[PDB]
């Protein structure tokens, strides 16, 4: 194919990781943030 | 002497941004490093160069 | 209680030390597997 | 001193011995069993060589 | 939005960024890795 | 790099394909070498930026801090902090340290040789070459002799350490005089490791935590120059295999056990690990109830030997099964506490009644306040109450992060023990690859 | 904290510890780039 | 012959022609579970009670003081002893030692140190035949298991009247007032081991079903399907392919494996490493870090607190927090 | 067949249906897949969007700051009890938006849930039936449905509402394991404890098979990486049966001996263990439960000397029922006052 598949494993790979680090982040602010 | 210190401190992390990125280029390419042995030597240096001059002026700040 | 201490520890380093002493007796040569 | 006891759990005596007798029944059944065991290495195999373990 | 917070997020790209590069660098350039 | 077909090995279990390799292997614990040194700098300077001076050291979420703290740098009497800049040094030290380690990382595991053994005659070993490790095992004991000798040195002509048993709250004390008696310094190996006796957790004082350390490194100094000119024994040959997953697995035995003393030690141990700097133990914090709801009888003037609680057994004070003056409550369990609070206190028979009516010094009463608010019972998502505590604060004690720590991996290399020195007793005999499906043994024996 | 020359780069400390786990995800990476083999 | 008195001896410990085999581990295994199977049956039916608490309220555990199978138990050591080494000598008469937690402690010590050695004779018998030797890794998933509920955690309570008691309501006792004091639902190392046992169930239940579907025709219909397999044959009892064809069919071919190798690693990896988490569950938790707290957690505008269903658990946790140990606690904190 | 009748359109729909492809759809695909896609596809929507706020009285979704954990499709409230909730029903009258709110979207995936689970169990015998094998992996598969229909249907529907079934979300769980402890005494009815007894005894089988089998294997390749080594269409088994049995027989005492029997008995310790924790459910949705030994609370009455665990458990019972069930109930509309529960001291 045209595009290597182990960098777009790893693009996707990191906008997972760097999507769930938000929902951590979002677990201290915001809504349910216990302040 | 603050103003003297904190450029040569961001100097020290853009050579090593480069050591860090070069330097597995350079070994991992064929013949990488028979070709650029005296280059490394001199971006090796200039690492060790700063840290000493980062390390220096502390006593004077 | 003293007649039971000195009993439990004949009977300790007796078993104590037919391991240790067992393990010694070239164990690793007590194998099916041939050279 | 209703009672007679050991009182020896708080006391940090070595190997939790507190009678001399104690530590002749830690030594003596150890010589024992190293008497037998230094007797019958004859059968062991006799190992003294340069390399002669289980080797890999 | 602080000038601290966002430092520090661009200070977390430049590096995540320079992980895949050494690879990059090599799988194009030398292709011995 | 290399292939799965020339060495039978796959991309997971990888870094088996370099036990032959003598030189990539040298690379890989040299780069591995790196990281544990770049996260001591990275980690320690992270905490310095975090780091309020003003608070206590063990609320504000460290465990890196105390222990340079502990030898005694930037700090004051009560385990105050006078300048925060020896603990930016270190740091700096191991940060930029770790890239000289880097670098030898990175060399050994692409470019230098991959086997050192026929080009540095000194440096290539055979794994069953016995004389060759008993060397390799002899040079490293000095190594380990030597860094002993630091912390002596460092208590003796160096400015010494934080004694938290010194008089008036604990400070930095040259230790002039080291126990180095025999009997002394092993009567802690051989005592049992129960309750009231404590195995090594129960060394109370620094006199013996540097003595001990005299004793390490004479002996890995002597022993180091040991195993250099002498081989294994005859009777070691017959006991042990002589391959390199065999000596791994060795080593896993040996530091499973190195985290369950870690373990306890920082549970416990309020000497080595100072509680003004760890925060309390369990059993501080517990005792620490007790005493400072005694001086909440004290202002009302009701008689503590004779309050009797509801069982019958002494509300405040009450005799331990050994026949001591104690505490009462639930926390009848911690009586086998000690502390240099709570120590200057006690008797011949435990605690006495005339000294806790009237020989209080307010700091101590101080001290054993903030340790009834800091007890080191917490939750994940650090609230930090019991269970059933709601969310209000934000803390949990460095001692819960590192028993916690330490035992789980403490735990998973006795698990490493009993993988490698299974597979390495495995494949010195040869059947690590499976039945033979010729000449088995199973259908050569006699039934039942 | 940190001193006052270094108070600056505050915002690079506090990337620094998380450092070694991307070490671990890297050899996967590189694997990937291998494809396996 | 001209074998020592001692070879002969070793000769017959390493013998695998025994019926039962002992090993090394199994010299020292086989009288410490003895030691401690006998004096589990005699404190199970005739121990006095135990002040299990230390404020003198004895706890009956024997068959012959009116309990029946569930309520029996051996009680553990007394609140008052901690973790003080109580041996039978150090106490002065028997009924001292009986009284005040005795046979707990006897049980638990050489009970411990017989599993970690049927751990070590099941690696043993594997070297004598040749076999791989990981049975061994294995068994310790329960090991980790049971060294955490008796030792483990009352090191980090300070006590051993804390640890589980022997018995069938004793277990229940100890299930309930550790959740109260720790939370152990809303904790992912008994999230993991809770997943470790319904898939491990499920891997059970599905690969021993396939295996039952795809066996090859033998026998007749009034004799038992069992009887197709004779002992020790050569050629495969059932067809593998189709199993992976059915199983591929069922959800999708990729989310199968062909490989029965790659199969059965599958079902030992899955609730062994599920068991190793919540194992170290409770060993963290005996180190007093719970689990997660949720309490007052939503909250919205001018300042008010919306219930979840965490604060349900709550009032459970509440509930029981202020219940175990009833005569015990004479301050409002429960550091103990 | 073998008498030439003709195809009807019934016939050539068949072929489309069972086609081989990625997905297998059958006949069973039309009852499978519209009602297993809408549960949870349900399930997402009222854990994200979809509050409890009128029918228990507390925050359930996200959008409300409930976490992954703490996020509930929630019961109806114990008002309408036994309706089924329709949203054309009396009780929503067509309005979506009032539906969800009385708690309706519950029995909207428990519904859909239960013609799920019919239709996923017929997915694996008509496969079955194309391939020619034998039924046993639908077999299995009632275990798991008696489980869903005895505690989310049957218990409900003898208890008072659907208020007291489960919800579908973890922490919600949470309660209604929670619930059985004070209230019902559940932990010492036996068939839970013979439910227990099949799931951890599955659980070793899972590791004793695999591992056994894992460490007997025959040397075929000579790569160290013993799973390259399995030709899956090889005529002889790949590990060793006979000393797998002496291994066993001298470390444990028995062992198996019959390859046949082993597998089958991995199927019938989990199957028996849950039906066996059906039929507990059924009594306690009738509240026929184990909850006391009469000999034992008489002698407890008469003498404060004598207890046991099982006396302490009944206490911790009491703060169960007596502390939760103020929020836990709140049909049932009671206050306390703080001297009306029972506590120890301190
Ligand atoms: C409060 C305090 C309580 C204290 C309690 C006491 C605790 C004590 C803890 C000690 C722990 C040590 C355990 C490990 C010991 C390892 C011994 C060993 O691996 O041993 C291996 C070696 C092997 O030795 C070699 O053994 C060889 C055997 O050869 C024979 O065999 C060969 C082939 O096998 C050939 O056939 C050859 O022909 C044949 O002669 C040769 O003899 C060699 O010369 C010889 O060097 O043994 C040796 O060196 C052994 C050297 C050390 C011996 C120590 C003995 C100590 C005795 C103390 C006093 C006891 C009193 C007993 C009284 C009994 C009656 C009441
Ligand atoms: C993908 C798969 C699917 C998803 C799976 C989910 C799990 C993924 C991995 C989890 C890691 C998440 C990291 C980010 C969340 C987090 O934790 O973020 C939390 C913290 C930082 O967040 C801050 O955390 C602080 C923590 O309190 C700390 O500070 C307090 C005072 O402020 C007190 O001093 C207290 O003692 C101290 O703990 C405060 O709560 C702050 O409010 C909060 O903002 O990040 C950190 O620590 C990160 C952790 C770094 C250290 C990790 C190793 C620790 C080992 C010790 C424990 C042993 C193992 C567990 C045994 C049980
Ligand atoms: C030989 C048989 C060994 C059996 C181990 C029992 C350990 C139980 C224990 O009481 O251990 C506690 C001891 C520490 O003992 C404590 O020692 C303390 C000493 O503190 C005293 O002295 C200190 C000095 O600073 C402080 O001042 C302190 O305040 C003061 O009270 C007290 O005396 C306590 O009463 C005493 O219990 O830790 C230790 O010995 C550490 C070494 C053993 C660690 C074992 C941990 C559990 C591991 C089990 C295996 C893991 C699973 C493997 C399966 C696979
Ligand atoms: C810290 C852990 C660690 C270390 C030190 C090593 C080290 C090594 N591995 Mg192993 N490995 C690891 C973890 C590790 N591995 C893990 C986790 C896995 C599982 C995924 C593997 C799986 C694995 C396999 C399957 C193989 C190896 C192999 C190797 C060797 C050669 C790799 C190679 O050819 O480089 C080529 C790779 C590259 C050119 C990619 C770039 C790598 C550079 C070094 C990264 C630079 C990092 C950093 C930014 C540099 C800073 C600059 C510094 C100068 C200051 C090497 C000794 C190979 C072997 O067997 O050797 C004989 C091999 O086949 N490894
Ligand atoms: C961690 C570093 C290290 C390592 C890996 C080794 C590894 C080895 N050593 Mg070395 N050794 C070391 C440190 C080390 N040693 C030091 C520091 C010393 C100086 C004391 C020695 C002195 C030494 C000698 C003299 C010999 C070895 C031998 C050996 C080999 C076999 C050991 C054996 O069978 O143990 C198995 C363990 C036992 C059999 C039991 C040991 C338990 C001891 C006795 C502890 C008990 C002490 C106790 C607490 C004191 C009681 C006090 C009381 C009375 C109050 C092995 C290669 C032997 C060898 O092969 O010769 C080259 C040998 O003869 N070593
Ligand atoms: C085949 C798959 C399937 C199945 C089994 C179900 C089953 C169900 N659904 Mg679901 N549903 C499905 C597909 C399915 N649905 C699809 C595709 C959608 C998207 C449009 C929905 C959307 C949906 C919603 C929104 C709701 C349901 C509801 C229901 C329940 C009520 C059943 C009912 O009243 O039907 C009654 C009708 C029949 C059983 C059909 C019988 C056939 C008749 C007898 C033939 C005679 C017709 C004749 C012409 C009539 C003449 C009348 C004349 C006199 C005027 C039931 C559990 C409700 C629910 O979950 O309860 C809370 C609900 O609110 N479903
Ligand atoms: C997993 C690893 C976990 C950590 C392991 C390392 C820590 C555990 C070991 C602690 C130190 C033990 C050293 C000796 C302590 C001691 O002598 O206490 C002695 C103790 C207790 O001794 C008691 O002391 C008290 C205080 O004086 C009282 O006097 C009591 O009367 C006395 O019994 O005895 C024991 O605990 C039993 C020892 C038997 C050991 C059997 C295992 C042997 C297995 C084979 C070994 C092959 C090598
Ligand atoms: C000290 C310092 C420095 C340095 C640093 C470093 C050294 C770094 C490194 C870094 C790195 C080195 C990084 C890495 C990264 C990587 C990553 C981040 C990745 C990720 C990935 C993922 C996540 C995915 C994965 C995957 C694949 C690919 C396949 C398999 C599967 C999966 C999907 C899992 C500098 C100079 C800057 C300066 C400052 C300071
Ligand atoms: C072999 C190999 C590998 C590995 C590698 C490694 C591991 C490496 C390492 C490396 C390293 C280990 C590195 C390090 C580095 C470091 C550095 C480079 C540092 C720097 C520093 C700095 C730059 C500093 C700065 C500063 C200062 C001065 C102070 C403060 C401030 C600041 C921060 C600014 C892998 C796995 C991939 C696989 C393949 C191959
Ligand atoms: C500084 C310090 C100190 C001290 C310390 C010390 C001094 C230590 C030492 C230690 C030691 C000195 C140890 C030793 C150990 C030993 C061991 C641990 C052994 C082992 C053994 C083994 C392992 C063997 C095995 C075997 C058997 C059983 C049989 C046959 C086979 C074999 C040989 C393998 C003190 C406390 C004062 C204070 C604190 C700190
Ligand atoms: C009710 C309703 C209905 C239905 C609807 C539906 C069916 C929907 C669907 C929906 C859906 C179908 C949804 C989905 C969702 C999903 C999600 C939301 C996901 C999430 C996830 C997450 C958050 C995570 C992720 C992850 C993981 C898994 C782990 C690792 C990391 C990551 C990130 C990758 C109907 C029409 C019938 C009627 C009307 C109403
Ligand atoms: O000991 Mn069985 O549970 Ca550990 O918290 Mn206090 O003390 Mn008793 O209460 Mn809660
Ligand atoms: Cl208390
Ligand atoms: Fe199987």
């Amino acid at each position: 194919g045209r595009i290597p598949l182990w960098l777009v494993g790893t693009v996707v790979g990191t906008l997972a990781i760097g999507l769930l680090a938000v929902f951590f982040y979002g677990s201290y602010v915001g809504l349910g943030s216990s302040l | 002497m603050t103003s003297i210190l904190q450029v040569a401190l961001l100097a020290l992390i853009f050579v090593s941004f480069a050591l860090v990125v070069g330097v597995p280029v350079v070994f991992a390419t064929p013949n990488g490093w028979t070709d650029n042995k005296g280059a490394v030597f001199s971006g090796l240096s200039l690492w060790l160069l700063l840290v000493f001059v980062v390390g220096i002026l502390n006593s004077f700040v | 209680m003293l007649t039971l201490k000195i009993f439990v520890y004949t009977v300790v380093t007796f078993f104590v030390c037919l391991f240790i002493f067992g393990f010694l007796s070239n164990d690793p040569a007590r194998n099916p597997g041939k050279n | 001193l209703v009672d007679e006891r050991m009182n020896g759990d708080g006391t940090g005596r070595p190997f939790g011995v507190n009678d001399p007798v104690l530590g002749w029944v830690l030594l003596g059944v150890f010589g024992t069993m190293w008497a037998i065991w230094f007797i019958g290495q004859k059968d062991l195999g006799d190992f003294e060589d340069a390399d002669d373990g289980l080797k890999l | 939005m602080n000038i601290e917070l966002a430092l520090t997020l661009v200070s977390l790209v430049l590096v995540v960024s320079a992980g895949p590069l050494v690879v990059v660098l090599l799988s194009a350039r030398g292709g011995n890795l | 790099g290399r292939d799965q077909e020339t060495t039978g090995f796959a991309w997971w279990s990888g870094n088996a394909r370099l036990i032959n390799l003598s030189g990539k292997l040298l690379g890989a614990h040299v780069a591995h070498a790196g990281l544990i040194v770049f996260w001591a700098g990275a980690m320690n300077l992270f905490e310095v930026s975090h780091f309020v001076p003003e608070k206590p050291m063990y609320e504000q979420g460290l465990i890196l801090l105390p222990h340079i703290a502990t030898l005694g740098y930037g700090v004051g009497p009560g385990g105050e902090i006078i300048d925060t800049f020896p603990y930016f040094v270190s740091g700096v030290l191991h940060l930029i340290s770790s890239a000289v380690l880097g670098f030898g990382g990175v060399y050994h595991s692409l470019i230098g040789p991959e086997t050192l053994e026929e080009s540095y005659p000194f440096f290539g070993y055979v794994w069953k070459d016995k004389n060759k490790m008993t060397n390799i095992l002899g040079y490293h004991l000095i190594m380990l002799g030597l860094g002993a000798w630091l912390l002596v040195w460092k208590a003796m002509y160096f400015g010494g350490v934080y004694d938290t048993w010194a008089p008036g709250g604990g400070d930095v004390r040259v230790i002039t005089n080291p126990t180095t008696n025999a009997a002394v310094i092993f009567g802690y190996l051989v005592k049992s490791p129960f309750g009231g006796d404590g195995w090594i957790c129960s060394v109370d004082n620094m006199e013996d935590i540097i003595g001990g350390h005299i004793w390490i490194g004479t002996l890995e100094i002597l022993g180091g120059i040991w195993h250099i000119y002498t081989t294994p024994w005859p009777w070691a040959r017959r006991a042990f295999v002589w391959s390199g997953e065999a000596y791994l697995s060795y080593s896993l035995g040996a530091i499973g056990v190195m985290g369950f003393i870690a373990c306890c030690m920082s549970w416990f141990n309020n000497t080595a690990y100072p509680s003004e700097f760890y925060g309390p133990t369990g059993p501080e914090a517990s005792q620490s109830q007790a005493f400072t709801f005694l001086v909440r009888d004290q202002r009302l003037g009701a008689n503590v030997a004779s309050a009797q609680g509801p069982t019958g057994l002494g509300k405040y004070l009450m005799r331990s099964p050994t026949g001591e003056i104690i505490f009462g409550g639930e926390t009848m369990r911690f009586w086998d506490f000690r502390g240099p609070w709570l120590e200057p206190l006690r008797g011949p028979n435990g605690l006495d009644l005339n000294k806790l009516k009237n020989d209080i010094q307010p700091w101590q009463e101080r001290r054993a306040a903030e340790y009834m608010t800091h007890a080191p019972l917490g939750s994940l998502n650090s609230v930090g109450g019991v269970a059933t505590e709601i969310n209000a604060v934000n803390f949990v004690s460095p001692r819960s992060w590192l028993a916690c720590s330490h035992f789980c991996l403490g735990f998973f290399f006795f698990i490493g023990h009993l993988w490698h020195a299974g597979r390495a007793r495995a494949a010195a005999a040869g059947f690590e690859k499976g039945i033979d499906r010729f000449d088995e043994p199973v259908l050569s024996m006699r039934p039942l | 904290k940190l001193p006052e020359a270094y108070a600056p780069f505050a915002p690079i400390v506090d990337v620094l510890p998380v450092i070694p786990v991307f070490f671990i995800l890297l050899a996967f990476v590189w694997q990937a780039a291998v494809s396996f083999r | 012959e001209n074998s020592s008195l001692w070879a002969r001896f070793c000769e017959w410990i390493t013998s695998t022609e025994n019926r039962l085999y002992i090993g090394w581990f199994g010299v020292i295994m086989i009288p410490c579970l003895l030691t401690a199977t006998s004096v589990f049956i005699i404190a199970f039916i005739a121990a006095p009670p135990v002040d299990i608490d230390g404020i003198r309220e004895p706890v009956s555990g024997s068959l012959l003081y009116g309990n029946n199978i569930i309520t029996g138990a051996v009680i553990p050591t007394s609140n008052a002893i901690g973790l003080h080494f109580y041996p039978i000598w150090e106490a002065a008469s028997l009924d001292e030692w009986l009284y005040n937690g005795g046979p707990y402690q006897l049980i638990v010590c050489h009970f411990l140190l017989g599993v970690y050695c049927y751990m070590g004779r099941e690696w043993e018998l594997s070297f004598r035949l040749g076999m791989r030797p990981w049975i061994a890794v294995a068994y310790s998933a329960p090991v980790a298991a049971a060294s955490a509920v008796f030792l483990v955690y009352p090191i980090g309570q300070g006590s051993f009247s804390d640890g589980m008691p022997l018995g069938i309501s004793g277990t229940f006792n100890f299930m309930i007032v550790f959740q109260a004091e720790h939370n152990i639902l809303m904790h992912p190392f008994h999230m993991l081991g809770v997943a470790g046992v319904f898939g491990g169930s499920l891997f059970s239940a599905m690969h021993g079903s396939l295996v039952t579907s795809s066996l090859i025709r033998e026998t007749t219909e009034n004799e038992s399907a069992n009887e197709g397999y004779r002992f020790g044959q050569e050629e495969e009892t059932y067809n593998i392919v189709a199993a992976h064809g059915y199983f591929g069919r069922l959800i999708f071919q990729y989310a199968s494996f062909n490989n029965s190798r790659s199969l059965h690693f599958f079902l030992a990896a899955w609730p062994v490493i599920g068991i190793w988490f919540t194992a170290l569950g409770l060993s963290t938790m005996a180190f007093n870090l719970n689990g997660f707290n949720f309490n007052q957690s939503v909250v919205d505008s001018q300042g008010r607190v919306l219930n979840t269903w965490a604060d349900i658990i709550n009032r459970a946790n509440l509930g029981m927090e202020v219940m175990h140990e009833r005569n015990a606690h004479n301050f409002p904190l429960d550091l103990a | 067949g073998t008498y030439q009748e003709k195809r009807t359109w019934f016939d050539d729909a068949d072929d489309w249906l069972r086609q081989d492809r990625f997905v297998f759809v059958g006949w069973s695909g039309l009852l499978l897949f519209p009602c297993a896609y809408f549960a949870l596809g349900g399930w997402l929507t009222g854990t994200t969007f979809v509050t409890s706020w009128y029918t228990h009285g507390l925050a359930t979704s996200y959008l409300e700051g409930c976490n992954f954990l703490t996020a509930a499709v929630s019961t109806p409230a114990n008002s309408m009890a036994h309706s089924l909730l329709f949203v054309w029903g009396p009780e929503a009258q067509g309005d979506f938006t009032r539906w969800c709110q009385l708690g309706g979207l519950w029995a909207f995936v428990a519904l859909h849930g239960a013609f799920g689970l019919i239709g996923f169990m017929l997915r694996q015998f008509e496969i079955a039936r194309s391939v020619n094998l034998r039924p046993y992996n639908a077999i299995a598969f009632s275990a798991p449905i008696a489980v869903f229909v005895s505690v989310f249907l049957i218990y409900p529907l003898g208890q008072s509402g659907w208020f007291f079934a489960p919800s579908f979300g973890v922490a919600a769980i949470f309660r209604f394991i929670l619930f059985f402890q004070g209230f019902h005494n559940w932990t010492l009815n036996p068939f839970h404890m013979m439910g227990v007894a099949g799931v951890l005894g599955a659980a070793l089988l899972c590791a004793i098979h695999g591992a056994t089998v894992e460490n007997t294997l025959f040397e075929d390749g000579d790569g160290a990486n013993t799973f390259r080594a399995f030709n899956p269409t090889q005529a002889e088994e790949t590990y060793s049966m006979v000393t797998a049995n002496r291994f066993w027989s001298q470390i444990f005492g028995v062992a198996f001996s019959n390859k046949r029997w082993l597998h089958f008995f991995m199927l019938l310790v989990p199957v028996t263990g849950l039906w066996m924790s059906a039929i507990g459910v059924v009594g306690l949705a009738l509240n026929l439960r184990a909850y006391d030994f009469v000999s034992q609370e008489i002698r407890a009455a008469e003498d404060p000397e004598f207890e046991t665990f099982y006396t302490k458990n009944i206490l911790l019972n009491e703060g169960i029922r007596a502390w939760m069930a103020a929020q836990d109930q709140p049909h049932e509309r009671l206050v306390f006052p703080e001297e009306v529960l029972p506590r120890g001291n301190a």
